[PDB]
RNA sequence: GGGGGGAACCUGGGGAACUGAAACAUCUCAGUACCCAGAGGAGAGGAAAGAGAAAUCGACUCCCUGAGUAGCGGCGAGCGA
RNA sequence: CUGUUGGGAAGCAGCGCCAGAGAGGGUGAAAGCCCCGUAGGCGAAAGGUGGGGGGAUAGGUGAGGGUACCCGAGUACCCCGUGGUUCGUGGAGCCAUGGGGGAAUCUGGGCGGACCACCGCCUAAGGCUAAGUACUCCGGGUGACCGAUAGCGCACCAGUACCGUGAGGGAAAGGUGAAAAGAACCCCGGGAGGGGAGUGAAAUAGAGCCUGAAACCGUGGGCUUACAAGCAGUCACGGCCCCGAGGGGUUGUGGCGUGCCUAUUGAAGCAUGAGCCGGCGACUCACGGUCGUGGGCGAGCUUAAGCCGUUGAGGCGGAGGCGUAGGGAAACCGAGUCCGAACAGGGCGCAGCGGCCGCAAAGUCCGCGGCCGUGGACCCGAAACCGGGC
RNA sequence: GUGGAGCCUGGGAGUGAGGGCGCGAGCGAUAACGUCCGCGUCCGAGCGCGGGAACAACCGAGACCGCCAGCUAAGGCCCCC
RNA sequence: GGAUGACCCCAGGCGGUAGGGGAGCGUUCCCGAUGCCGAUGAAGGCCGACCCGCGAGGGCGGCUGGAGGUAAGGGAAGUGC
RNA sequence: GGGCCUGACUGCGAGGCCUGCAAGCCGAGCAGGGGCGAAAGCCGGGCCUAGUGAACCGGUGGUCCCGUGUGGAAGGGCCAU
């Protein structure tokens, strides 16, 4: 039958118009107070996920 | 459609039991141990075929040996003496004139043992 | 031409592999599988696209982001779909939604807007909305933007 | 592009035709690949371990009995056993373009017309149904049953004349197909015929 | 008038587990296997106290599609209008 | 039809004929015209069917105005406990209902995802209803389906023999020949069996019967062997025998030489497996994906279910799908957009070859191939778990 | 420095039990055919070939096929040889 | 070189397990085939010191057998122990 | 040791270190609004290397982005913790 696509990718991330997969910076959920400004600030941009990691994504996501 | 074994088995049976004709026993009767045998053949046969070359060449050498003593040299002399003259007849034919043509190996002695 | 020249191409039709019938083959025996371990056997392995041998995977220690939705679903919302100028220079007089539907540019469900990629005509364009730039491209070359609701 | 040879009680006139210039055999062969599929029965069948009449009772203890472990007699290693992937009942029919089979439909017709083996006919003068009436109406027009012929007519009573023939192969227009004209060595066709053809590779 | 039978199909009343989640309990397998009652050449469903946004449609059934979408989910495995 | 070879003609040869019939199967071998058929036609007194045609019968039928009589009850409705749905307690509506409380008759009531208002949709608590759909014990048609270890478990007297207390399990086993012409009679023998005779084209087609492989057993012949050390062979030379500057068979002596497979750092290994032979025996298929590849068309490409045709003929069908724009959680904007106060900086995005013409191409469709996902998913194997029976 | 070199993109893997030896250390007992790392090598996969009596990894050397031809390597040249 | 594997000439590579790639052989079946081979003998079996092919194999000849077999070129798999 | 202070900033970030991934680390410079200094300038915590925990689920403050016919609301999203 048909592939379903995985939901669990499909909330955390995105294929982009060249095929790259974007997801959001880790690491401050919680525990932030003593996180500098830097830290805060830069982990909530996006990042492009390494290769071998982003093509196995690409496969959950057969219908983007 | 189905594809059932048929003749092809057999006929590739017959051909290995062809090769093994001659063999002991089961190795000539069995397909099984007649191509284990076969094995060991063509690697022998092979291995053979190399070691035939320096087989002969020892004969050649023993008997080139032996008439040379007649003339008071021994092999490794009379070697380097036709080194010297420049000579060129190899072993498979000096070994044919020391049986042969004792003139003519005798002429050869004579000048391996002028060069040095 | 009869039947008896009928050929694909070279490379049309090339055959398979076959593993596991011999040893000249190259692929006999373990039939391209290696020894053993769980990739070796009928069933194989865990998705490889996701597993990762028991550790937290990759992708779920990402974070989640933005709404998912909730139950009863999808808001019902007027939806558009942007075509630009370039795209409309194959016509003449007047363009519509219906109309670009047809050529194979609008999709079906999707209200008409007009971007403003490429070189405006002078044309009578019906449209749902038009980007600021294709509304002064479209003036500006004598076309007539009329907007529907 | 093509001048067509036909036949007429007024002589052999010539009409033209659009046909293609480039003969693409790839393309025919996939065309004629795709018909002879479309038609397979697909009914080669087997029976599984699971489908096979035996009982799932393990045959003697796994232990200690001195032979081979075994489950049902079922399984595939056993003489009688459920057959390891063999054929189920299979559609083997595919949408080949049909861009592709139009193409074809030109290119099959094109390559008669190139070698001089496609005649068209205005009608076919005393052809009232009898077989010899279609052989008297083929000498005469140059048919003797040296080379096949696919006869593609509407006309119900020519193709019930011919068609018992071992060398003709009748068809009405609606069933013009590119196996059966690669099939066959010469190609004769009504003006009828010849439109409704036209009508189809436009 | 009933009773009992009928390969499979059908509806209703009950209803697992292995397995999957690389352990496991929610979850899955699955309302599946199976037991039971009943129907018939079919059975069920059916003529809106419907749908759901179209100022709209107009019983029910069945196929394609919508769509692996909307959503549901130890938001896991998966499930899925 | 004739001739001819042959046991036999349908083969080959001569000369014809039919065909809405040259599908196929027989007949002594290979037959359009010998047989059974095939194309095309024809046929029911009796029983069944009859969804099509015709006829009955049942049943069906106005407008204002007033009246406010009726419009399905332990029901709606609310609460509690659950089920159904995509919805697993969630903001949890809807539909269903085991417990408790419990209405109203249109100014009545239910619904549009808590709830309220507005705006709409519908008329619960009685019942029936063809067709389109499912299945295949049965009959028929057809296979790039099997061909006796295959195909159903069963081509055959099989759910049998046999096994089990029982539920239940569950085989093997097809073929003389064209025709029985199935071998009178004689001979050895108690018979079995054979030897003659005889039949047959053929009898190592003789019924323990087509073909008749291999392991395995034996008779005859050539070479060889009783002072010799061996994974059994191989290289060399010589002897003998055979077929006719060559070759085949055999092996006396000399040289060299640690089976196969599996598993392992490493096996001749005293590690696994195999008595030997024959047959059966393991990487597939569907759908989706990803890349490559052969073609079609190209800012476009393509149809699905169906419908019509065909009876190994194709066509129609654009619903829909992918692509043509991206960025943003979104509102939204758009060749840009998001973060931001920024017109800052950054992230993710945006731009053919020849002489209007070719050619090429995004993309997409179909074929092919590798690999992935879903299924038992390369094949065989547990100990176990569960259900219903015995 | 033109090599079965290197770099980029993509398809397919297998491997993730190593082992001996040399040298450098730790552990051990300045034990182990011990053990754990580093550099190198060979076996693995070269149980193909010569030498080392025999012998995966010591010395010699990378086997496309054939030859009753020649030169060498390690090791040898009294006989077995 | 010649001009596109026409074949020749020079040079170099060619140990190999897991594994990647390439080119072929054969088996069953379909188109080719209302054909063609076949009782002056199909398939299968048994021989062969002969021919072609690196090889898997393919021819040819004798014997057996007694009725089927199937080309160039393509297609599909229950395809090789 | 003392004075004045809150840069233990907000919005970003060229370029790198490290590195299988995910993380971790260094960071000039531009803008906003500041601190100290006459100025040059320095200041995005601490001489430096440890003092730490991905997701999911949920709390709180803000934002006013979504709000299932419409206006609200329920509940979500986003920023911060
Ligand atoms: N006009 C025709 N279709 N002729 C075909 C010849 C015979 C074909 N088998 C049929 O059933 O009709
Ligand atoms: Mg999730
Ligand atoms: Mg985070
Ligand atoms: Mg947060
Ligand atoms: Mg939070
Ligand atoms: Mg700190
Ligand atoms: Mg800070
Ligand atoms: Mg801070
Ligand atoms: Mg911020
Ligand atoms: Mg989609
Ligand atoms: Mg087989
Ligand atoms: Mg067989
Ligand atoms: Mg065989
Ligand atoms: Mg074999
Ligand atoms: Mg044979
Ligand atoms: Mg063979
Ligand atoms: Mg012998
Ligand atoms: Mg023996
Ligand atoms: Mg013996
Ligand atoms: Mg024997
Ligand atoms: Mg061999
Ligand atoms: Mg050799
Ligand atoms: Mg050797
Ligand atoms: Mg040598
Ligand atoms: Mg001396
Ligand atoms: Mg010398
Ligand atoms: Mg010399
Ligand atoms: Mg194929
Ligand atoms: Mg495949
Ligand atoms: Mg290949
Ligand atoms: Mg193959
Ligand atoms: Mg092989
Ligand atoms: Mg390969
Ligand atoms: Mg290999
Ligand atoms: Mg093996
Ligand atoms: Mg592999
Ligand atoms: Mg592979
Ligand atoms: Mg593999
Ligand atoms: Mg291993
Ligand atoms: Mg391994
Ligand atoms: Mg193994
Ligand atoms: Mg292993
Ligand atoms: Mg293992
Ligand atoms: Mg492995
Ligand atoms: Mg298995
Ligand atoms: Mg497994
Ligand atoms: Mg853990
Ligand atoms: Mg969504
Ligand atoms: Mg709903
Ligand atoms: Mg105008
Ligand atoms: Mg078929
Ligand atoms: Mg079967
Ligand atoms: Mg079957
Ligand atoms: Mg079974
Ligand atoms: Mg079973
Ligand atoms: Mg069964
Ligand atoms: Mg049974
Ligand atoms: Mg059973
Ligand atoms: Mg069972
Ligand atoms: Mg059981
Ligand atoms: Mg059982
Ligand atoms: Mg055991
Ligand atoms: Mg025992
Ligand atoms: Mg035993
Ligand atoms: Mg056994
Ligand atoms: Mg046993
Ligand atoms: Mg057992
Ligand atoms: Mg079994
Ligand atoms: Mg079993
Ligand atoms: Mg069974
Ligand atoms: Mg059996
Ligand atoms: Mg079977
Ligand atoms: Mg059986
Ligand atoms: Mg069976
Ligand atoms: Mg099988
Ligand atoms: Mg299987
Ligand atoms: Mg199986
Ligand atoms: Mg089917
Ligand atoms: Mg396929
Ligand atoms: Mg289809
Ligand atoms: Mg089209
Ligand atoms: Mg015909
Ligand atoms: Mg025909
Ligand atoms: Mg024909
Ligand atoms: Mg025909
Ligand atoms: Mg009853
Ligand atoms: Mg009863
Ligand atoms: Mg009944
Ligand atoms: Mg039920
Ligand atoms: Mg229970
Ligand atoms: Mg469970
Ligand atoms: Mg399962
Ligand atoms: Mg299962
Ligand atoms: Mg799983
Ligand atoms: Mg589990
Ligand atoms: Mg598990
Ligand atoms: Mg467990
Ligand atoms: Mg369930
Ligand atoms: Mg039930
Ligand atoms: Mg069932
Ligand atoms: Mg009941
Ligand atoms: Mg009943
Ligand atoms: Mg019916
Ligand atoms: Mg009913
Ligand atoms: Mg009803
Ligand atoms: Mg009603
Ligand atoms: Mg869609
Ligand atoms: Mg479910
Ligand atoms: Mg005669
Ligand atoms: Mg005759
Ligand atoms: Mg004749
Ligand atoms: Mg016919
Ligand atoms: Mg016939
Ligand atoms: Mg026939
Ligand atoms: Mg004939
Ligand atoms: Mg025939
Ligand atoms: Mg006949
Ligand atoms: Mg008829
Ligand atoms: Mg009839
Ligand atoms: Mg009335
Ligand atoms: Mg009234
Ligand atoms: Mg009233
Ligand atoms: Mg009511
Ligand atoms: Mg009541
Ligand atoms: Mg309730
Ligand atoms: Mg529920
Ligand atoms: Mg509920
Ligand atoms: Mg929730
Ligand atoms: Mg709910
Ligand atoms: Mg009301
Ligand atoms: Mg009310
Ligand atoms: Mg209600
Ligand atoms: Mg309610
Ligand atoms: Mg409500
Ligand atoms: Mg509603
Ligand atoms: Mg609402
Ligand atoms: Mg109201
Ligand atoms: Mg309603
Ligand atoms: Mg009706
Ligand atoms: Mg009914
Ligand atoms: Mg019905
Ligand atoms: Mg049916
Ligand atoms: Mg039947
Ligand atoms: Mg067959
Ligand atoms: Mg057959
Ligand atoms: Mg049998
Ligand atoms: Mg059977
Ligand atoms: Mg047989
Ligand atoms: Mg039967
Ligand atoms: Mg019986
Ligand atoms: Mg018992
Ligand atoms: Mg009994
Ligand atoms: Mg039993
Ligand atoms: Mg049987
Ligand atoms: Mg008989
Ligand atoms: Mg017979
Ligand atoms: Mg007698
Ligand atoms: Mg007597
Ligand atoms: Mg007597
Ligand atoms: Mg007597
Ligand atoms: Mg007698
Ligand atoms: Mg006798
Ligand atoms: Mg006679
Ligand atoms: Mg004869
Ligand atoms: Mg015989
Ligand atoms: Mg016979
Ligand atoms: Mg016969
Ligand atoms: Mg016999
Ligand atoms: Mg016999
Ligand atoms: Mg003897
Ligand atoms: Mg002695
Ligand atoms: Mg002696
Ligand atoms: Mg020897
Ligand atoms: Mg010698
Ligand atoms: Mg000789
Ligand atoms: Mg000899
Ligand atoms: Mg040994
Ligand atoms: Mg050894
Ligand atoms: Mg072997
Ligand atoms: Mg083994
Ligand atoms: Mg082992
Ligand atoms: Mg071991
Ligand atoms: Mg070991
Ligand atoms: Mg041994
Ligand atoms: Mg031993
Ligand atoms: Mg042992
Ligand atoms: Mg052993
Ligand atoms: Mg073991
Ligand atoms: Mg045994
Ligand atoms: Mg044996
Ligand atoms: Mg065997
Ligand atoms: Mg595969
Ligand atoms: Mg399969
Ligand atoms: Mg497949
Ligand atoms: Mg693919
Ligand atoms: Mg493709
Ligand atoms: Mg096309
Ligand atoms: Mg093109
Ligand atoms: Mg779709
Ligand atoms: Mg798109
Ligand atoms: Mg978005
Ligand atoms: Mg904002
Ligand atoms: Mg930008
Ligand atoms: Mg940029
Ligand atoms: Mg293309
Ligand atoms: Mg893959
Ligand atoms: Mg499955
Ligand atoms: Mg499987
Ligand atoms: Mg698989
Ligand atoms: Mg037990
Ligand atoms: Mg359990
Ligand atoms: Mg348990
Ligand atoms: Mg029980
Ligand atoms: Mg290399
Ligand atoms: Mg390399
Ligand atoms: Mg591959
Ligand atoms: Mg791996
Ligand atoms: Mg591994
Ligand atoms: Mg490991
Ligand atoms: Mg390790
Ligand atoms: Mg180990
Ligand atoms: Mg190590
Ligand atoms: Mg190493
Ligand atoms: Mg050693
Ligand atoms: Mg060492
Ligand atoms: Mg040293
Ligand atoms: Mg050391
Ligand atoms: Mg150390
Ligand atoms: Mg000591
Ligand atoms: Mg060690
Ligand atoms: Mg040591
Ligand atoms: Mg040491
Ligand atoms: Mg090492
Ligand atoms: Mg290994
Ligand atoms: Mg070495
Ligand atoms: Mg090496
Ligand atoms: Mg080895
Ligand atoms: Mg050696
Ligand atoms: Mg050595
Ligand atoms: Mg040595
Ligand atoms: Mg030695
Ligand atoms: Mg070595
Ligand atoms: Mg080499
Ligand atoms: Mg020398
Ligand atoms: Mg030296
Ligand atoms: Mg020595
Ligand atoms: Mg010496
Ligand atoms: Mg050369
Ligand atoms: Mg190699
Ligand atoms: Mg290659
Ligand atoms: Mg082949
Ligand atoms: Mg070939
Ligand atoms: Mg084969
Ligand atoms: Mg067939
Ligand atoms: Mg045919
Ligand atoms: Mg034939
Ligand atoms: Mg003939
Ligand atoms: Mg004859
Ligand atoms: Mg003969
Ligand atoms: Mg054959
Ligand atoms: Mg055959
Ligand atoms: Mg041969
Ligand atoms: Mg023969
Ligand atoms: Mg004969
Ligand atoms: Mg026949
Ligand atoms: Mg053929
Ligand atoms: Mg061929
Ligand atoms: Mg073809
Ligand atoms: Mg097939
Ligand atoms: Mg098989
Ligand atoms: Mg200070
Ligand atoms: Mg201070
Ligand atoms: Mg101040
Ligand atoms: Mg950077
Ligand atoms: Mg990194
Ligand atoms: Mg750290
Ligand atoms: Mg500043
Ligand atoms: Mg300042
Ligand atoms: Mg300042
Ligand atoms: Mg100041
Ligand atoms: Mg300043
Ligand atoms: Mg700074
Ligand atoms: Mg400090
Ligand atoms: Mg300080
Ligand atoms: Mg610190
Ligand atoms: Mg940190
Ligand atoms: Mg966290
Ligand atoms: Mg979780
Ligand atoms: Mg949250
Ligand atoms: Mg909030
Ligand atoms: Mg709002
Ligand atoms: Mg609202
Ligand atoms: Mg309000
Ligand atoms: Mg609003
Ligand atoms: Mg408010
Ligand atoms: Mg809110
Ligand atoms: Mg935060």
């Amino acid at each position: 039958p048909k592939m379903k696509t995985h939901k669990g990718a499909k909330k955390r991330v995105k294929i982009t118009a060249s095929g790259k997969v974007v997801a959001m910076k880790t690491g401050k959920r919680h525990l932030n107070w003593q996180k500098s400004g830097k830290e805060i600030r830069q982990k909530g941009r996006k990042f492009v996920l390494a290769k071998p990691e982003a093509e196995r994504i690409k496969l959950l996501l057969p219908y983007e | 459609p189905r594809a059932k074994t048929g003749v092809v088995r057999r006929r590739k049976h017959k051909k290995i039991l062809k090769l093994a004709k001659g063999y002991w026993g089961l190795r000539s009767k069995s397909f099984r141990k007649a191509r284990e045998t076969l094995f060991a053949a063509g690697n022998y046969a092979y291995a053979h075929r190399k070691r035939r070359k320096r087989d002969f060449r020892r004969l050649w050498i023993v008997r080139i040996n032996a008439a040379c003593r007649q003339h008071g040299l021994n092999y490794s002399t009379f070697i380097h003496g036709l080194k010297k003259a420049g000579i060129e007849v190899d072993r498979k034919n000096l070994a044919d004139l020391a049986v042969r043509e004792p003139q003519v190996f005798a002429e050869l002695v004579e000048r391996a043992k002028a060069a040095q | 031409m009869k039947l008896s020249d009928l050929r694909p191409n070279p490379g049309a039709n090339k055959r398979r592999k076959r593993v596991g019938r011999g040893p000249g083959s190259g692929h006999g025996k373990t039939a391209t599988r290696g020894h053993k371990g769980q990739k070796s056997r009928s069933g194989g392995l865990k998705d490889p696209r996701r597993f990762e041998g028991g550790r937290s995977t990759t992708l779920m220690r990402l974070p989640k982001r933005g709404m998912q939705g909730q139950v009863p679903g999808e808001i019902k919302r007027p939806r558009y779909q942007g075509v630009n100028l370039k795209d409309l220079a194959r016509f003449e007089g007047e363009v519509t939604p219906e109309l670009l539907v047809r050529a194979g540019l609008l999709k079906k469900g999707y209200r008409l807007k007009i971007l403003g990629e490429g070189e405006a005509k002078p044309l009578k364009v019906v449209a749902h909305a038009f980007s600021k730039s294709a509304l002064e491209k479209l003036k500006a070359a004598g076309g007539e933007p009329v907007l529907l609701e | 592009v093509y001048q067509i040879p036909v036949l007429s009680p007024s002589g052999r006139r010539e009409l033209a035709a659009d046909l293609p210039a480039e003969i693409n055999p790839h393309l025919l062969w996939e065309v004629v690949r795709w018909q002879l599929a479309k038609r397979r029965r697909g009914t080669a069948s087997t029976k599984t371990r699971g489908e096979v009449a035996y009982s799932g009772r393990k045959i003697w203890p796994q232990k200690h009995t001195g032979r081979a472990r075994h489950g049902d007699i079922g399984a595939p290693i056993f003489v009688g056993g459920g057959v390891v992937f063999g054929p189920k009942p299979r559609d083997y029919s595919y949408t080949l373009p049909k861009k592709v089979r139009k193409k074809g439909l030109a290119m099959a017709v094109a390559d008669r017309a190139r070698e001089g083996k496609l005649l068209l006919v205005e009608a076919f003068a005393g052809v009232n149904g009898k077989t010899k009436e279609f052989l008297a109406w083929a000498k005469e027009a140059g048919l003797d049953g040296s080379e096949s012929v696919l006869l593609v007519t509407g006309n119900e009573l020519v193709r019930r004349a011919a068609r018992n023939l071992p060398w003709v192969v009748t068809l009405a227009p609606e069933g013009l197909n590119v196996y059966d004209i690669v099939r066959t060595e010469r190609l004769v066709m009504d003006l009828d015929a010849w439109e409704v053809f036209q009508n189809r590779i436009g």
